[PDB]
């Protein structure tokens, strides 16, 4: 973890899928799949939801992991007016603005796309 | 590489808001 996502805390987790509406117990195919929650707001989707591979779901919940509205960039903290094309590290889902990448990112990456942290 | 707006496109975007969970 990261030093301001340590003891920062987290949102009581809404037992429900946003996307499907079921619980842990009952996903799209009708199969029991544990949730992961945002942990601002505590809104909550099934990963075959979210559309996350195995691996990333392995490491978003060892993460202070944050739904797609919520993403704050891991570098500056903010959200703001580049929001939208924020980049998802497709490791760990951390967002980065393409200017606060290490190096700076004048374009968009092409593919998958492994952040600072990861890399 | 994924970004926010990728992102609302791949899940679909929640279940209507009167559906959803309190
Ligand atoms: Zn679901
Ligand atoms: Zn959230
Ligand atoms: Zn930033
Ligand atoms: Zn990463």
């Amino acid at each position: 973890s990261l030093p301001h996502e340590k003891d920062k805390p987290v949102a009581e987790p809404i037992p429900i899928c946003d996307f499907c509406l079921g619980t842990k117990e009952q996903n799209r195919e009708k199969k029991p799949e544990e949730l992961i929650s945002c942990a601002d707001c505590g809104r909550s989707g099934h990963p075959s939801c979210l559309k996350f591979s195995p691996e990333l779901t392995v490491r978003v919940k060892a993460l202070r992991w944050q739904c797609i509205e919520c993403k704050t960039c891991s570098s500056c903290r903010d959200q703001g007016k580049n929001a939208d094309n924020m980049l998802f590290c497709d490791s760990c889902d951390r967002g980065f603005h393409m200017e606060c990448c290490d190096p700076p990112l004048t374009r968009m990456p092409k593919g998958m796309w492994i952040c600072q942290i990861c890399r | 590489a994924r970004t926010k707006q990728t992102a609302r496109k791949s899940t679909g975007g929640k279940a209507p808001r009167k559906q959803l969970a309190t």
